[PDB]
């Protein structure tokens, strides 16, 4: 997250680590206590998962639960056309006890609203090129369609949105990837790619149209 | 599902470090620029017996990850994070055939894969960014190898991170 600020603790308790040889390499977001949705750019044959989290320290972090997850279900669309409907869900092997640390979150029905202003949450690079100790959050805000396409054509598709682009150079960046973006209460978006380097002012980042998933989320959930 | 990695066993990063791709069966030679056809300034590929390790790569995908899987298409490219003057692309030039050259400029998503072969990893070009991948090995011409396409037959790499620098 560029330009952003430690989240309050525990304000994004939807806020799935998803970590390889204990190290994070992208996020995910509980959408019910036995689901997990991240982009299918992140998917591994299995994963580990830390809920409840600040830092990534779960020895550190009361309240934390670190979950095995084996089965993951990629959008089938997925990456056709090149980068489009990048989402799965991964089922963890045990349903989760939500607290209120760990909690699921509802998805937005209703698709972006050019100019809102939105909230996006990760442990990925900062302006600096470190890695933050806690998970940040920032503010970027939608953009419309026309930009969107004007900007990302040939491989803007409605399976995605931009957000961001401002002066104020607020964005996501690397190791941010399948982690939340925030509308009016509801997860709208995951984050997804973008244009290197992050924070370039009139360059938003990309993110996963979830308003046009619903029914995929809901069936593959209930299946 | 697998991740590209350095001869550390550790990831490779999606553009922040750099890396040596170093021959398994040439760790004595390493990536160069050289004159190919009439132009004057060095612009293809080759793999030089008197540059070792040669000059580092960074790989780069738009996706908003810190690692750099097999399945994902990739820019390559030689110098900083922060210039696109050293891009890799594939350029048709009689008599090498499809040539790796560098060029300054760049699209979001690149043409190449790392894929895994042998001991190591090979550099895949699809041309298109279709579904058809054309393997990068040598060609021999004007007393250099060349790396260009020559399916079948690939180069095949280990990548070591290049923290000498
Ligand atoms: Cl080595
Ligand atoms: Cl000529």
């Amino acid at each position: 997250i560029i330009n952003g600020e430690d989240c309050s603790p525990h304000s994004q308790p939807w806020q799935a680590a998803l970590v390889m040889e204990n190290e994070l390499f992208c996020s995910g977001v509980l959408v019910h206590p036995q689901w997990v949705l991240s982009a299918a750019h992140c998917f591994q044959n299995s994963y580990t998962i830390g809920l409840g989290l600040h830092s990534l320290e779960a020895d550190q972090e009361p309240g934390s639960q670190m979950v095995e997850a084996s089965l993951s279900v990629r959008h089938p669309e997925y990456n056709r056309p090149l980068l489009a409907n990048d989402l799965m869900l991964i089922k963890l092997d045990e349903s989760v006890s939500e607290s209120d640390t760990i909690r699921s979150i509802s998805i937005a029905s209703q698709c972006p609203t050019a100019g809102n202003s939105c909230l996006v949450s990760g442990w990925g690079l900062l302006a600096n090129g470190r890695m933050p100790t806690v998970l940040q959050c920032v503010n970027v805000s939608v953009v419309s369609e026309e930009v969107c396409s004007k900007l990302y054509d040939p491989l803007y598709h409605p399976s995605m949105f931009c957000a961001g682009g401002g002066q104020d150079q607020k964005d996501s960046c690397n190791g941010d990837s399948g982690g939340p973006l925030i509308c009016n209460g509801y997860l709208q978006g995951l984050v997804s790619f973008g244009k290197a380097p992050c924070g370039q002012v009139g360059v938003p980042g990309v993110y996963t149209n979830l308003c046009k998933f619903t029914e995929w989320i809901e069936k593959t959930v209930q299946a | 599902s697998s991740v590209v990695v350095d001869t550390n066993g550790q990831p490779v990063s999606n553009g922040a470090d750099a890396y040596y791709l170093v021959p398994v069966s040439h760790g004595h030679a390493g990536l160069a620029l050289a004159k190919i056809g009439n132009e004057a300034e060095p612009r293809a590929v080759v793999l030089d017996p008197h540059h070792r390790p040669g000059l580092p790569v960074r790989f780069e995908s738009p996706l908003a990850i810190n690692i750099i899987k097999e399945s994902y298409f990739l820019n390559i490219k030689f110098g900083p994070s922060s210039s696109d003057s050293g891009v890799w692309d594939v350029i048709q030039q009689d008599p090498i055939g499809l040539a790796v050259k560098v060029t300054d400029t760049k699209s979001l998503l690149g043409p190449f894969k790392v894929e895994k072969e042998g001991e190591g990893y090979k550099i895949v070009y699809y041309p298109e960014r279709g579904q058809t991948g054309l393997d990068i090995g040598l060609v021999h011409r004007n007393d250099k190898y060349y790396l260009a396409v020559k399916d079948g037959e690939p180069c095949v790499f280990k990548i070591r991170k290049a923290t000498d620098e």
